C-alpha cells in the first residue's frame, strides 16, 4: 500500500514510497448540488482540460531553507485552461489534489510539513500598514529571523497568520520523512463558506511547506534536492461568463 | 460519556498498535488498552461542556464607549466588529468558518464626572447602508424600520436576540482575500464585515450637570455550528481591522533538554 | 436633464459616427446605482439591506413605424472592467433585440452571485455587473421619418426576488419641524 | 418556546454529538489499529 | 418560498419569450430560465419580512413636545396625525387606503433645567368632540368615559393596545377631495383627520424647581391591511396639513449616459 | 387580437390597432352588493341613460407640451344624465372605462403614459397656502418648468402629487406607442376607502397623459395631433335624491 | 390569547400572502408568457 | 412563424421579420459518437463557454460593394474561450448556428445571398505563384473586377473558388431581401471528411455574402446599412491537449 498512481484528464502521477493520499476532512470534492447552488446559469464543467495535474517550479531545499508557501487557485492562473477559465468566469469550484513531492537517498535525513491551511490570512511585517498584493503572490519563502517593511511577516515560527507552527497540524496535512517516503498528497474539497467564489480576489488556501527536521547530508550525496508540487484541480466548475479580465 | 477502557492481558504477538507513521496524516487510535495492562474500568466522564454551544455560550464583553448627556461625543457608534476585545476574539478566530445567532446585553452605568432626575437610554441599529445621525436630535433616532431599545436606568439589562443576518452560508473569521477584483484596497477579514453601525444615546434632552454613561455590550453566541477549526492565537492583537502581529516566543524557555521542577 | 423628462428618455440615432461607443451603461445594484435607485424597485429596495433574485430589464422603443433597428444590451459580471467594445461586451449575457411590430424587449438579468444575497448599500464584496448597449445593426429609417429616436427602459424584479433585511430609507432626510 | 422566531430561542446546550474521524483520521486508505501503517 | 429555476437548454423556435409590449399594461411574466440556459437551483429565499406585516409593524416615533410642571405650556397636546414625522409619513403614505389597529407606546424622561421627588404622568385620550382642558386643574381630566394612562418614572414604558377607530373601512392617507360640498375650505387629508386630541401633564401637582419632561409617541400598526399601492415620496415634507412640496430633481446625476464608476 | 369594441348604453367604441383593455387592479366593476351597502334607500341605477361614452374635449399634442390631467367624477358633470345624476343624488358609484385614443401615421413617433391615479392629491404651487378649487378642475396643463402662486404644481418631474413620474407605472396605465397602438382602454372599479361617495367634493381619481417620448414628425406630416378622451362610466348607481345643486 | 379584545393581540407576522397577478398582468385578455403579446 | 429566437449559453437572439432557419444538408450538428470517433482520449465538452453567440466585426453595405467572406472556425479564434479551447486543443468539431442579420426601411431594397461554401479553396490572382495565408483572413472584400498580384482573386462573377456565382444556391444558404426579411439563419452540422480536424490550418466552410441585387435609396434615408454576423459554435467538443499555439 506504498506505490500509488493517479490519473486526471490525461496526466498520471506514480509515486512508489508514499503515504496513502489525505482526504481533507474526510470529504472528497464533488460538483454543486441543486439544493446547495445560488446561480441560476448553466455552470462550465469541461472536466478534462482542467482538471489535471499541473506542475508548478521546482525549490530548492537545502540545511538552513526555512519553508515556502503558495497561494491557490491564483497560483493556478495563466496555467493551461483551468486559467483561461479564471479570466472569463466570475465564479469557480475545484478540489485541489496537492500532490507534493521530495525524494532524496538513504543517506540524507529531513522532515518536512506539507499542510494545506485554509484561509491563511497573513499578517504584515510592520503592524500599522498594509502590504501589496505581489508580497503574498517562484514562491514566497519564509525567513527564519524578523522581516520589516511592507511585507508579509514570514518568520517561521509564527507561520505568517500568527499561531504555533507546531499547531498547524489540526489542518489536512502529511510529512514528507525522507526515510519514510518521498511525497505527500492531499486532496482538498471546495472549502468556503460560500458556494461559489471569485477565484483571483480571494485564496481559497495555501500550501505551506516548512522542514521540522532540516535536510542534512555528508560530503557526497547529492546537494540540490528540489521539492515539486504537482497540483490538479477536481470538479472544477465556473459561471458568470464576460470579457477576459487583464491580471 | 466517554469511552470504557477495555481489560488486557499480556500479549506477545506480531500485531503492533504502538508502531504508527505519523507522514501518512494519521493519529494513531490506540487506548492505553494497547500498550499495557488494564483492568475494566467503567467511565461515566461526559464531554457535554467541551462542545462548541456551551465553549461559545457564554456572554462576552465586545464593546465599551462613552457617551455623554448636556457634538459628537454625546453618543456612542460602534460599526459591529467582534476584534474589539482580545478574550472573545481569540475564540472567534479558533474557527474558519462559524454559524450562529446572538442575543446581545448591553451594561449601562452613568456616572456623575444638581441631581440627575432618571437616565433612559436608546440603543439604535441601523443595518449597513442606513441613514447615520451626526447629531442627538439627528432625525435619525425616529426608528420606523431600524430596531431600537429604549431602556431606563434601575432595571433589567437589555437582552434582544439577534438572527444569523450575514449574506454567506457561514460568518468569516479569516478571509485570506482582497477586497477590489483587482487585488487591491482592503485585505482580510474587514471586507466581509458588513454588519451596521450601533448608536446609543441619552433620549433625556439634557441635564443640569455633566453625566457620563458608558455601554458594555455582551455578546452571547447560542445555535452554533463551527467548521475548519484551527490553532489558538499565540501572538497578540495588535490592531482590530487586520492580523498583524509582533513574532513572539512559542513557548515558554527551560534552561535545558533534561531540566524540570 | 433629472429635473425634466428627458431623464428618461435614452437617445438612440441614426449615423455614421459613434456607432462604436455604447449608448448607455450603468451600475446593475439597484440600491445605489445614480440610475435605478429611484425605481419602484429601487425604492422598495432601499427599505432593506440585503436582496436576492434577478431582475429584468424591458426596453420600449418609442420611434416610428417604419424605422427599424437590432440593438445588443448585455450585461457582464463584475471582475473585469467595464466593456469597452461590442466585442468585449457580447462575451456577456446579452440579446440581439430586432425592433419590429412588438416594439418591446426584456433583458434578465440572471442573478450570477457568490452568496445567496447581496447588499443594497455599495461595497466590494457584493458588486453587480454592468449593463451596456450597442448598435448591434444601425437604426434604418425612411427618406420622410424623424432620424432622431429614443429607447425608453424599465425595470421589475422576477419572481424569484426577495429583500431580507429591514433598514431605513436614506432619502427622506428630514431637517426639523413641518 | 414563548416566541415565534427560531434565533430567539434557548441555546441547545443538551445535545451532544462528535465526529472526530473527520480529523484525526482524513485518509484515504483504512489504516487498522491492529496492522503496520505501510 | 420563492419559485425554484427550472433548467432549460439551447432553443431554436417560433416562440418569443424576450419579446413583449409594454404599451399593454402589462409586465412581462419571464425569468431567466426562458431568457438564457439555466441550472435547476432550489431557492430556500422567502418573502416573509418583505410583507405589509412585518414592513409596517415596527414601532415609529410620531410625535414629540414638552410639558413642563410648576398656563398652556403646563401640558401637552397632540391632535393626532401620523403626519408630524417624515419616515413613518414616507411609509403610510406609500398605499392609498390602509386599515390598521396600533398600539402607542410613550417614552416620558423628565430633565431638569432641590431634588424632584418622583414624576407620575398622565395621557388623557379625548375623542373628537369632547371636553378639552385649557388648565392642568381643569376638571376635565377626571376621565370618566376618557381612556387615560398613569405612569410614575423608572417603570416599563406605558404601551396600551387601540383597535381601528376610523368612520370609512379604511384608513385614507390621501383624499383628493374638499371639506365643503361646494368644493371649498380645506382641502386634502385633514378633512378625514378626525382623531381626538392627545393631552400629557404631570399629575404632581407642582414642584420646588423646573422641570420639563418631554414625551415620545411610537405607533406599531398591527394586524395591517393595505390597499391600492402607491409610488413613495420623491421630494421633502414641507406641511403637516397638505402634501406640498418643492420641486426637487428625480435621481441622482450622471456627468455622461456611458458614464459609470 | 388587435382590434376591439366596446357598446355601452347605445354609444360603441370601434378600435383596430389598440393594446387589450386593462381592468385596475384585476377587478371589474359591479354594483353595490347588500352586505357591503350603508344606506338602507333603494338606489337609482339607469343603466343606459349614464353607462356610456362621454367624450370630452380633444387636446392638441405638440412638440413641448407637457401634459394634461382631468378630475373623475366631477369632469363628468353637466354632460348628459350622469351629470344630472351628479346634482340630485348625495352618493354614487361607478365603474369609468377609460378610452384614451391618439392615432397618428406610420411617420410619428411618440409615447404617452395614460395613467389613472386613484386620490392624485395635488401640492400647491406656493407651498404655505392652498389654492382654490378651479385650480384642480380644457383639461389643466403640466409645465416643463416649476409654476408659482396659488396654483397646483403642475410640474412634469414631480407629477403634482410630489413623486417620480416615471414610477406612476404601480397604477393602472397603459402606454399610447405610436409605432403599435393608438388607444388606451383602461377599467377602473369603484376605488375608495367608502361604500359611496359624493360626487362633487371628493374626486376618486384623476387621469393623467404624459408623453414621455414627446411627439416628433418632419416637414409634411400633419401638425395637429389631437388626445381625444372617451370616458363612460359602469354600474353607476346613486343614493340620497335631494333638491338640485348649484355646481 | 390573554385579551378579549381583537386589537389587543400579538401581530399576525407569521402569514404570507401574495397575488402579484393584479398589478403586473391586469389584463383583460390573457397574455401567454411564450405568445406574442399582439 | 416570421417572428424567432435562439438562445445558445446565456447568449439569446431575437428577430421578427425573418425566414426559418436553414439546417445545412437536414442535418442537426452533434456530438461525436463512439462508432465514428478516431482519438481514445477523453474529450472537452464546454457547452456553454464555447456554444454562444459571438458577433463578428459588422460591414457597411454601400450601392456598389461587391461582397465579403469570412473563413471559420479561424475566424472565431482570440473570441472568448472558443479561440482559448482551440490554442490548447489539437482537435475540434462544432455546428455553427450562423445567423447574418441585416436591416433597412421600406424604402430601401437589395438582395443578398447569404451562403455557407463547405471547403471554399481559393483561387491565386496571379496563376503561377502561391498567396499568403493573411490574404485568405474585417473581412476580405470582393471585387467588381480583377485584381492581380500575390492575392485572392476575389472577383465577384466568378466567386474566388472560380465557379459561377448564382450556381451557390446549392450550398446551404439563405437570401436577405429587405422588403421580407432582415436576416438570415443557417445551422450547419460538422461537415468534414474527417472526424475531428484541427482548426487552425484548416477552413471547414467559410461564409459569403454576395449582394445580387444591390443597395439602393432615395435621398433622405440612412445611408449606412451595416450587416452584423453573428456565429455560434454549437456542439463543439476538443481533443488533444497540450501547449499554447501562438497564432
Ligand atoms: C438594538 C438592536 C441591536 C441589533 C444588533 C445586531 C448585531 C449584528 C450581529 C453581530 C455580528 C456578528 C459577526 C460575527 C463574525 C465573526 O464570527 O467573525
Ligand atoms: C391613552 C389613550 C390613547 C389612545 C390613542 C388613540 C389613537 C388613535 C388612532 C391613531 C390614528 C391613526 C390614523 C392613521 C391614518 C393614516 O394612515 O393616514
Ligand atoms: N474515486 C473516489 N470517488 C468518491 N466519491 C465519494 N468518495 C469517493 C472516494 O473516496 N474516491
Ligand atoms: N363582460 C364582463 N363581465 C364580468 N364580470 C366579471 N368579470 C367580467 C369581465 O371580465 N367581463
Ligand atoms: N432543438 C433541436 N434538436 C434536434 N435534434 C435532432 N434534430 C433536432 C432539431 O431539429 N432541433
Amino acid at each position: 500500500d506504498r506505490v500509488r498512481s493517479m490519473t486526471l484528464g490525461n496526466s498520471t502521477i506514480t509515486t512508489q514510497e508514499s503515504a496513502n493520499v489525505v482526504v481533507g476532512y474526510g470529504e472528497w470534492p464533488s460538483y454543486l448540488s441543486d439544493r446547495e447552488a445560488t446561480a441560476e446559469d448553466q455552470p462550465t464543467q469541461p472536466d478534462v482540460a482542467t482538471c489535471r495535474f499541473y506542475t508548478l517550479e521546482s525549490v530548492q531545499w537545502e540545511k538552513t531553507s526555512p519553508g515556502w508557501w503558495w497561494k491557490f487557485p491564483e497560483a493556478l492562473k495563466n496555467m493551461g485552461l483551468f486559467g483561461q477559465n479564471m479570466h472569463y468566469h466570475y465564479l469557480g469550484r475545484a478540489g485541489y489534489t496537492i500532490h507534493v513531492q521530495c525524494n532524496a537517498s538513504k543517506f540524507h535525513q529531513g522532515c518536512l510539513l506539507v499542510v494545506c491551511v485554509p484561509e491563511a490570512e497573513m499578517g504584515c511585517a510592520d503592524t500599522d500598514t498594509t502590504f501589496p498584493a505581489t508580497e503574498l503572490t517562484t514562491p514566497h519563502v519564509f525567513t527564519s529571523d524578523s522581516i520589516t517593511g511592507k511585507k508579509v511577516q514570514a518568520a517561521v515560527c509564527n507561520a505568517g497568520m500568527g499561531v504555533g507552527v507546531g499547531n498547524l497540524t489540526i489542518f489536512p496535512h502529511q510529512w514528507i520523512n525522507l526515510r519514510t517516503n518521498n511525497s505527500a498528497t492531499i486532496v482538498i474539497p471546495y472549502i468556503n463558506s460560500v458556494p461559489m467564489d471569485n477565484m483571483f480576489r480571494h485564496y481559497n488556501f495555501t500550501l505551506m511547506i516548512i522542514p521540522f527536521a532540516p535536510l542534512n547530508f555528508t560530503d557526497g550525496a547529492t546537494a540540490y534536492v528540489p521539492i515539486t508540487v504537482t497540483i490538479a484541480p477536481m470538479y472544477a466548475e465556473y459561471n458568470g461568463l464576460r470579457l477576459a479580465s487583464t491580471q | 460519556t466517554v469511552a470504557n477502557t477495555q481489560p488486557s492481558g499480556p500479549s506477545n504477538s506480531t500485531e503492533i498498535p504502538a508502531l504508527t507513521a505519523v507522514e501518512t496524516g494519521h493519529t494513531s487510535q490506540v487506548d492505553p488498552s494497547d500498550t499495557i495492562q488494564t483492568r475494566h474500568v467503567v467511565n461515566f466522564h461526559s464531554r457535554s461542556e467541551s462542545t462548541i454551544e456551551n465553549f461559545m455560550g457564554r456572554a462576552a464583553c465586545v464593546f465599551m464607549d462613552q457617551y455623554k448627556i448636556n457634538s459628537t461625543d454625546r453618543f456612542a457608534v460602534w460599526t459591529i466588529n467582534i476584534r474589539e476585545m482580545a478574550q472573545l476574539r481569540r475564540k472567534c478566530e479558533m474557527f474558519t468558518y462559524m454559524r450562529f445567532d446572538i442575543e446581545m446585553t448591553m451594561v449601562i452605568t452613568s456616572c456623575q464626572d444638581q441631581d440627575m432626575p432618571v437616565l433612559t437610554h436608546q440603543i439604535m441599529y441601523v443595518p449597513p447602508g442606513g441613514p447615520i445621525p451626526a447629531k442627538v436630535d439627528g432625525y435619525e433616532w425616529q426608528t420606523s424600520t431600524n430596531p431600537s431599545v429604549f431602556w431606563t436606568e434601575g432595571n433589567a439589562p437589555p437582552r434582544i436576540s439577534i438572527p444569523f443576518i450575514s449574506v454567506g452560508n457561514a460568518y468569516s473569521s479569516f478571509y485570506d482575500g482582497w477586497s477590489h477584483f483587482t487585488q487591491d484596497g482592503t485585505y482580510g477579514y474587514t471586507t466581509l464585515n458588513a454588519m451596521g453601525k450601533l448608536y446609543i444615546r441619552h433620549v433625556n434632552r439634557s441635564s443640569p450637570h455633566q453625566i457620563t454613561s458608558t455601554i458594555r455590550v455582551y455578546f452571547k453566541p447560542k445555535h452554533i455550528k463551527a467548521w475548519v477549526p484551527r490553532p489558538p492565537r499565540l501572538c497578540p492583537y495588535i490592531n482590530k481591522r487586520d492580523v498583524n502581529f509582533v513574532v513572539t516566543e512559542i513557548t515558554d524557555s527551560r534552561t535545558s533538554i533534561t531540566d524540570t521542577p | 436633464k433629472t429635473k425634466s423628462m428627458d431623464a428618461y428618455q435614452i437617445p438612440v440615432g441614426t449615423g455614421n459616427t459613434d456607432k462604436t461607443k455604447p449608448i448607455f451603461s450603468f451600475q446593475m445594484d439597484p440600491g445605489y446605482s445614480s440610475v435605478l435607485k429611484r425605481t419602484l424597485l429601487g425604492e422598495m429596495l432601499n427599505y432593506y439591506a440585503h436582496w436576492s433574485g434577478s431582475v429584468k430589464l424591458t426596453f420600449l422603443f418609442c420611434g416610428s413605424a417604419m424605422a427599424t433597428g437590432k440593438l445588443l444590451i448585455s450585461y457582464s459580471p463584475p471582475g473585469a472592467s467595464v466593456p469597452t467594445s461590442r466585442k468585449d461586451a457580447m462575451l456577456g449575457t446579452h440579446i440581439v433585440w430586432d425592433i419590429g411590430l412588438q416594439s418591446s424587449c426584456v433583458l434578465c438579468v440572471p442573478w450570477i452571485s457568490q452568496s445567496h444575497y447581496r447588499m443594497v448599500q455599495q461595497d466590494p464584496y457584493t458588486s453587480a455587473g454592468y449593463i451596456t448597449c450597442w448598435y448591434q445593426t444601425n437604426i434604418v429609417v425612411p427618406p420622410g421619418a424623424p432620424t432622431s429616436c429614443d429607447v425608453l427602459c424599465f425595470a421589475s424584479a422576477c419572481n424569484d426576488f426577495s429583500v431580507r433585511l429591514l433598514r431605513d430609507t436614506p432619502f427622506m432626510a428630514q431637517p426639523g419641524k413641518l | 418556546n414563548f416566541y415565534k422566531d427560531a434565533a430567539s430561542s434557548a441555546s441547545n446546550r443538551q445535545d451532544i454529538q462528535q465526529d472526530p474521524g473527520k480529523f484525526t483520521d482524513p485518509v484515504k486508505d483504512l489504516m487498522i489499529k491492529t496492522l503496520p501503517a505501510l
